[PDB]
């Protein structure tokens, strides 16, 4: 995985639902996955309903975390402390 | 049972 964690990160989530996102910037979640809440490059980008997020994989990929971002429904998934 | 939002925009993170 990576080495160093991302800026302006804020916690982790997980996903209660399957919701395939098939976008040149969307994210994909399964049912039970894990994704991490970090600031968007905007809030104006932000979407209602859904916001920036990280899948864990993708954090291995924080080395181009910048084309590993993605976009993901809040109201599909779950807060993680 | 979590209610399936509406599709979103094509948020090109940049």
């Amino acid at each position: 995985g990576r080495l160093d964690l991302p800026p302006g990160f804020m916690f982790k989530v997980q996903a209660q639902h399957d919701y395939t996102a098939t976008d040149t910037d969307e994210l994909q979640l399964k049912a039970g996955d894990v994704v991490l809440v970090i600031p968007f490059q905007n809030p104006e980008e932000q979407d209602e309903g859904w916001l920036m997020g990280v899948k864990e994989s993708d954090w291995n990929q924080h080395k181009k975390l910048e084309k590993c971002r993605g976009v993901f429904p809040e109201n599909f998934t779950e807060r993680v402390p | 049972l979590l209610p399936t939002p509406p599709l979103s925009p094509s948020r090109r993170s940049g």
